[PDB]
Order: C-alpha cells, then sequence, then structure tokens
C-alpha cells in the first residue's frame, strides 16, 4: 500500500531534471539585468530555484 | 560632545550584537577605501585601499541636523512589489507587537448638544393611544444597556441639566403671544422644581438655579419663586413628589423623576410612579398654569393615561429632548393647566416619536460593537490597537523579510487609515515603534488581498533621527462637517450594492489614490476603477479579484468606451468636472446619458450640486451663485457647480424619464452615522445638523436604468393645497406603501397611516 505525500501543501514528485536545468536557465535571464532592475526596484532579488 | 554614560552603554549593547562586514582587513596593514571619496593621504603605514576591489554601493552626502522631534510621526506606505503571504505577515506581526496595551478609550462624542422638539398642532383628529405604535418590546437587554454607559461614558461635559434646562427654558419663553404683546410668562414668577439634587458638578447644587435667578435667561427675566424638592437634596425638603405632598401652587412645574431602582423589569411600577406624580404636579398647578415632565420610560400606556385622566384640563401638548446621550428620556411639556381642552395625539407627535425611536435604535446598533472598559487587545473587536515594534531598526530592503513583512502586515491590518512611526529616543535596544488601528473597514479590504506588499524601505530610512513614541489612543478628535457628509455618501454606497447589499459589478467614476472605495465594497464585489490621476500606492497590483484599473480622464471625448458595469459611483466629481469644460450643465449631463446607455450600467450615481428645495444660502460653507450656477465654496475656495432643482427635472423631462429617480435621503436618517463612529471619531451633534442642512443641496442623484419610470409632478397649485399625477403600470387594486424611510404616510389602501398634513 502507498499514498500519496504531501500534496497539501508540499511533498510532490521527483523533479524534472530537464525542467530543473531549463528552469534554472530562464532564471538566468532575469539576472543578465539585474543592476538594472534592482535599479528600478522591481523585486529583484535573484530567485534561487 | 562628550558622550554620556547613558550613550556609550547604549551603543556598546547595539554593537555587541550580530552581522558581518564585507571588506575585511589583513593586520599588516590598513585599508582605506578604493573608491576614492576617502581623503586618503600618503599615511606612514597603511598603504590603501582593500586590496581587493569586490562590489558594492557607495555615494557622498551629508547629515541633516535634525532635533529629536518630540511628536508622533506618520506614516505614508509607498508600495514595492515583494508580496509575502499572509501567513508570514501575520506571524511576523505577532513576532514584533507591543500589543496587547491598554487603549485609553478617550470619546465617543465631542458634543453632546440638540434639541429635540414635539409638538400641538391643529391636525389631530382621529389619533387615539390605538395609533402610537408601542415602545421597542425588547429595549432592555444586556447588551443595550452597555450601550448606553458604554456611550454615556465617552462623553464628559459634566454641564447635562444646565444644557438641558436653558435649552427648554428656551423653548418655553418662545411662546410668545399677539393678543397679549406678552410671553406665557412674566416677571418674578413661579418654580416648582421637584425631583431635586445636589449636583456635584462644581456647584453642590442645580446648576441652573443660580443662574435663573441672577438673570441667566435670554427673553424672559427672573422668576421668584423656587424650590428644590426631593430626596438628595441641600437647599429645599425631602418629600415623597409621587404622592400627596403639602399643597403648594406654583405656576411653573418641574417634575423629574430620577428613577432610582435597580429592578428595570416591573414596566407597570415604572408607568404607574409616573402617573402618580402626573397627578400631583396638577394639584400643584395654579390656574392656567405649565408643568413639565422628565419620564425616562415612554410607553403607549402612559400616553394612554395622560390622555384620558389629564387632557381634558390641558389647553396645549408640547415635548422635548435635550440630546446629549443616548436614551429614551422625555420632557413632557404641558401647557394650559386646570382648564377645558380637548387634547388628541397628533401626527407631529407620531414623526417625532418614530424619529427618537429610530435614532436610539441605529445608534445603538453601532454602539454595542464598540468595545468595553479595560479590553485588551483580543483581535476581535471592531476598534483596537496593533502596534508592531522594530528592535534596533532594521528597515534595510526586501530581502530582510521579517522586518519589512511585519511592517506591512500592520499596514494590511489598517489599511489606509491609521499609521505611525517613531524612532523612540531610548537608550539601548532603539525601538522604532510601528502603530494602528484595526477597524471593520480596514478588514474588508484586507480580505480582498492576495499578499501584502512590502513597502518601499526608502521612504521611512529617510528619518534619521530620534522620534519619539506615541501615547496610544482609540479616539481621535472631532467631526469635520464636510467629511461627515462624505462618510453619508460612502454609508450608501455600502448600503445599496445592486439588490440590497447583493454583490456588484462597478465602476468608480474618480478613484481617489488611496482608493477607499475598496474599503467599502465588500470583498466579493467586481469593479472597475477609474483613476484619473496616476496612481502607484496600492492601485491595482492584487488583480484577482476584478480590480479593474482604467486610468484615464472619462469627461474627454471618447475614452468611456470600453467600460461596462452595473453601477457608476460620482460623488462631488461631476461638479468639478462642469466646471473644468466650462459648459451648459445641461449640454454635459446630456452627453454623460448617451455615453452610458451606451454601457451595461444600472445604477447612476450622480451627486451634483443641487438643491432638493428652496435655496438657502449656507454661509461659511456654501455660496449660491446663479449667474453662473455655481457654488462658491468657503473653504478657502472652492468652486463647485451647482444646478436648481427645476432646470434639472427640466433636462430629464425633455430627453426621457425611461428611469428610477431616487434621492438620498441623508437628512433624517441616523444610519450613517455609525459609519463616522467606525473610525475612530468623536462624534459632534450640531456638526450633524450643519451637515444635515448642506446634504439638502449636495445630495446623490440615483438614477437606476433597467426600472420603471417614475413620476414626479409637485408644481402645480402647492401654496398648501394640491399636485397632481399618474402611477403608471400598476395593478388595478394596487396596496400603496409609499414611505419615509419607514414612515409610512401612504398606504393606499391602508388608510390607516393617513398623516400628512393635506
Amino acid at each position: 500500500s502507498l499514498a500519496i505525500v504531501s500534496d497539501r501543501f508540499g511533498q510532490y514528485s521527483f523533479v524534472n531534471e530537464g525542467m530543473r536545468e531549463t528552469f534554472s536557465k530562464a532564471l538566468f535571464d532575469i539576472n543578465m539585468w539585474q543592476p538594472l532592475f534592482q535599479a528600478t526596484k522591481t523585486g529583484c532579488g535573484p530567485i534561487v530555484l | 560632545a562628550i558622550p554620556t554614560m547613558s550613550d556609550v552603554r547604549s551603543f556598546v549593547a547595539r554593537l555587541m550584537a550580530e552581522g558581518d562586514p564585507q571588506q575585511w582587513f589583513p593586520y599588516r596593514v590598513d585599508q582605506i577605501l578604493y573608491w576614492p571619496e576617502s581623503p586618503f593621504v600618503p599615511p606612514i603605514g597603511p598603504f590603501y585601499a582593500p586590496f581587493r576591489p569586490v562590489n558594492f554601493p557607495f555615494t557622498t552626502g551629508s547629515y541633516t541636523v535634525v532635533p529629536d522631534a518630540s511628536r508622533p510621526l506618520r506614516l505614508l506606505p509607498q508600495y514595492r512589489n515583494a508580496t509575502i503571504t499572509v501567513q508570514q505577515a501575520d506571524d511576523a506581526y505577532e513576532d514584533t507587537a507591543l500589543s496587547p496595551l491598554i487603549t485609553t478609550h478617550g470619546f465617543c462624542v465631542t458634543g453632546g448638544v440638540f434639541t429635540s422638539i414635539y409638538d400641538i398642532s391643529g391636525d389631530p383628529t382621529a389619533y387615539p393611544p390605538a395609533q402610537l405604535v408601542d415602545a421597542p418590546n425588547d429595549y432592555f437587554d444586556r447588551e443595550r444597556m452597555a450601550r448606553r454607559d458604554l456611550f454615556r461614558r465617552l462623553r464628559a461635559p459634566a454641564d447635562r441639566s444646565a444644557i438641558k434646562d436653558r435649552a427648554v427654558f428656551d423653548f418655553l419663553a418662545s411662546l410668545v403671544n399677539p393678543t397679549t404683546a406678552n410671553p406665557v410668562l412674566d416677571t418674578s414668577f413661579s418654580m416648582a422644581y421637584l425631583g431635586a439634587s445636589s449636583a456635584h458638578a462644581n456647584a453642590d447644587e442645580p446648576v441652573i438655579l443660580a443662574d435663573i435667578r441672577s438673570g441667566s435667561i435670554p427673553g424672559l427675566p427672573i422668576p421668584r419663586r423656587i424650590v428644590q424638592f426631593g430626596y438628595d437634596v441641600v437647599h429645599g425638603s425631602l418629600l415623597d413628589l409621587s404622592r400627596a405632598v403639602p399643597t403648594g401652587t406654583f405656576g411653573l412645574v418641574y417634575a423629574d423623576l430620577d428613577q432610582v431602582e435597580d429592578a428595570g423589569t416591573d414596566m407597570p411600577a415604572a408607568n404607574r410612579a409616573a402617573i402618580a406624580m402626573l397627578g400631583t404636579a396638577l394639584q400643584m398647578t395654579t390656574a392656567g398654569g405649565v408643568s413639565v415632565l422628565k419620564v425616562n420610560f415612554p410607553t403607549r400606556a402612559f400616553w394612554t393615561q395622560v390622555f384620558n385622566l389629564y387632557a381634558t384640563h390641558a389647553t396645549t401638548l408640547h415635548l422635548v429632548k435635550p440630546t446629549i446621550v443616548n436614551s429614551s428620556e422625555v420632557f413632557l411639556v404641558f401647557g394650559g393647566r386646570q382648564s377645558n381642552g380637548a387634547l388628541r395625539s397628533t401626527t407631529a407627535l407620531q414623526r417625532a416619536l418614530l424619529s427618537l425611536y429610530a435614532r436610539n435604535a441605529a445608534i445603538d446598533r453601532a454602539v454595542t460593537h464598540i468595545p468595553f472598559f479595560g479590553v485588551p487587545d483580543d483581535g476581535t473587536s471592531d476598534l483596537g490597537i496593533d502596534a508592531v515594534r522594530l528592535f534596533d531598526p532594521m528597515f534595510s530592503d526586501a530581502v530582510a523579510n521579517l522586518p519589512s513583512n511585519a511592517l506591512a502586515s500592520l499596514v494590511s491590518r489598517v489599511v489606509p487609515s491609521s499609521i505611525m512611526f517613531t524612532r523612540v529616543p531610548s537608550n539601548g535596544p532603539v525601538s522604532t515603534t510601528i502603530y494602528g488601528k484595526r477597524t471593520f473597514l480596514s478588514n474588508r479590504r484586507r480580505a480582498r488581498l492576495r499578499d501584502v506588499p512590502m513597502l518601499i524601505t526608502t521612504t521611512l530610512v529617510h528619518q534619521r533621527r530620534f522620534t519619539t513614541p506615541p501615547t496610544f489612543t482609540l479616539f481621535s478628535s472631532e467631526a469635520v462637517p464636510v467629511t461627515t457628509l462624505v462618510a453619508a455618501g460612502y454609508n450608501s454606497f455600502i448600503s445599496e450594492q445592486t439588490r440590497n447589499p447583493n454583490l456588484a459589478h462597478l465602476l468608480d467614476l474618480g478613484t481617489g489614490p488611496e482608493c477607499r472605495i475598496l474599503s467599502l465594497i465588500p470583498p466579493t464585489l467586481q469593479v472597475t476603477m477609474s483613476d484619473s490621476r496616476p496612481c502607484a500606492e496600492l492601485m491595482a497590483s492584487f488583480d484577482p479579484a476584478l480590480t479593474a484599473y482604467v486610468q484615464g480622464d472619462y469627461s474627454t471625448a471618447a475614452f468611456w468606451n470600453g467600460i461596462r458595469c452595473d453601477s457608476a459611483t460620482a460623488i462631488f466629481t461631476i461638479g468639478a468636472a462642469a466646471a473644468a469644460a466650462g459648459t451648459d450643465l445641461i449640454a454635459f449631463v446630456q452627453q454623460l446619458i448617451p455615453r452610458i446607455v451606451a454601457a451595461g450600467g444600472t445604477r447612476m450615481w450622480l451627486q451634483l450640486n443641487t438643491p432638493l428645495y428652496e435655496v438657502s444660502s449656507l454661509p461659511d460653507l456654501i455660496e449660491i451663485d446663479l449667474r453662473d450656477h455655481v457654488y462658491r465654496f468657503n473653504g478657502g475656495e472652492r468652486v463647485e457647480p451647482y444646478a436648481d432643482p427645476v432646470p434639472l427635472q427640466q433636462a430629464i423631462a425633455a430627453l426621457l424619464p425611461a428611469a428610477a429617480l431616487s434621492w438620498h435621503t441623508l437628512s433624517p436618517t441616523c444610519d450613517w452615522l455609525p459609519y463616522i463612529i467606525g473610525v475612530g471619531s468623536p462624534l459632534n451633534l450640531s456638526d450633524i445638523n450643519t451637515a444635515i442642512s448642506y446634504s439638502r443641496l449636495t445630495p446623490i442623484l440615483h438614477i437606476d436604468t433597467t426600472t420603471p419610470p417614475l413620476r414626479v409632478n409637485p408644481v402645480p397649485t402647492p401654496l398648501n393645497q394640491q399636485c397632481a399625477i399618474r402611477i403608471t403600470s400598476l395593478d388595478p387594486a394596487a396596496v400603496l406603501s409609499v414611505q419615509h424611510n419607514g414612515v409610512e404616510v401612504i398606504g393606499g389602501t391602508p388608510g390607516n397611516v393617513i398623516s400628512v398634513a393635506g
């Protein structure tokens, strides 16, 4: 017998290796403008996926 | 200059905390900033810079020498886009709160002064007790009693009795008669002051008496003869007033039932006492004589016994309520004793009864919501103080979280009403206490939130000094006439959602930067917002619950275009707008109908500066100019365009009447005043009526589209004579429920309500 972990608010599936890798890359786009974001005061703080 | 023990010990305590720099140093050298602001000469041992140019901001600027500000400071929470989760917000509040603390109440009311008339009229034809709608069969309830105490408390005049009598005596004197050239009473007359007291309000006697005796009655002069009859008396005698007491004859019988008993459950006994001393007051009157009957609990059965047992031998009936506090204590001011009369219950008297009771009731419901004496903060009270503190100021930025979020949190709780910050002069952890007040209103907005914007830290940081702590107070100062009136329109909005507070797709026409509308709309509502001015502060950020911001000024050609709603809210705005345009109000308004004609719109809430009746100028407020049909508003100068009612009606008629035509009846009704109370605001009773007047010239014309035309014709044969008109599209057998906020004048088929004069 298995029950799924806490979908409730957390503990889900084994993460997509590719999706992680991809997504982190995406975050890096924004990072390319970090000094500018920061200067714009627009919540700049790099997420850290 | 020379640092104090106090300050050094503070500074040290502060220092011996946590957190680490960026530019470290080797112990072989001194390392003096690589960014060449530093004036670094060539020193013996220091090389220069830190060896390692990393990366961090810097700048040049001198310090503003600002003295210790011995006043609590206000904060405009300008928002930044980093939006904490509700639970965390809350949490952080919990973490930093200085609350609970014992709330200084202050005052509910600052000025409890008014006179509510009841009067004689040649209007009673067939109005017996049997007409008189019986007292609230509920008036003695736990909660209801608390309410009375609460209010009473939160009003400290001490000259209650004074105001009282001065008023009544002004009224009574006002009976000036042609035929004699004189008032009812001449000089050196007679008073039977009964139900007397040692009135320890700076006099130790009834404050009135001294003044009366000395000549402190406008218009009427002195009496001769005054008694202090009672129970708790100093200059007079110990008599039981109610029963058969030494028959001495007096012109002006002031009877005063100080109703001193625990067992208010016995209504019978309460009325039988009143009956008894009503008797005694008649026994007391010299031929013609007048009598005042201060009665606490009125009822049908009382009015009954009055009528039946006394009216016979009395010519005229007056009555008053000195409106100080919220309570049922009427003054039965009867005239022409021991003479034939055929008095009966009057329409006037009815209206006034109803109005009184309703005032009582409305205020009752509000007050019941206000926190009691010696209440810690429980979260639940309609009002209270939530202050958070920042232990040694870590304002910083967004990333800091716990400070910023707690901040944010506090701001969500309060929602642009109250908001203080102060960096307290103190030695040790330098507290930057942030203070607020919760309201039912603020809550509504909180509820509409997705998340809580951590406001821009920099606005706070600007204050480089020491600011003293707030005193901590629930109630404030006073009720500004203008603000009362706005609040009354606002109440009206709230309570007219759709189909009786029934959820509403609306617009705001002229969304004030602060967006108070959101605090008035229930969180469920689906709203459009024309914020003509460029608004940033807590504006659109959280769209979820449809907060459809449409920047720009609708008055201009083509723009309205895109906007659908079913309630178009415009209070004052229209005024200003027509002035901006320099146009014939007729034309403007007109163009505005076709505009809105093309939209999915029902509730047109058009509050133009227009009279309801006969123009009276209101000095130090409203001045009326017709040549250019404008108000010249007295608060400095505010050009508010105004229209006469008949040209308006004329323009409506000429166009079409295909719509519901309703006016917002604020001027009698207490209901909107709870709103005011709600926002920690010391009411005023004289400021109330002034506003009351002013409403009549600034009402909200509420015009509803998809509805049956309403037919108003009051222009032919006015003159206390009669208007003619037809009410259309109705059932052959109609039950004509026409009313004045409960006040059933016109029943139709139920004609047993015909209370009108005419």
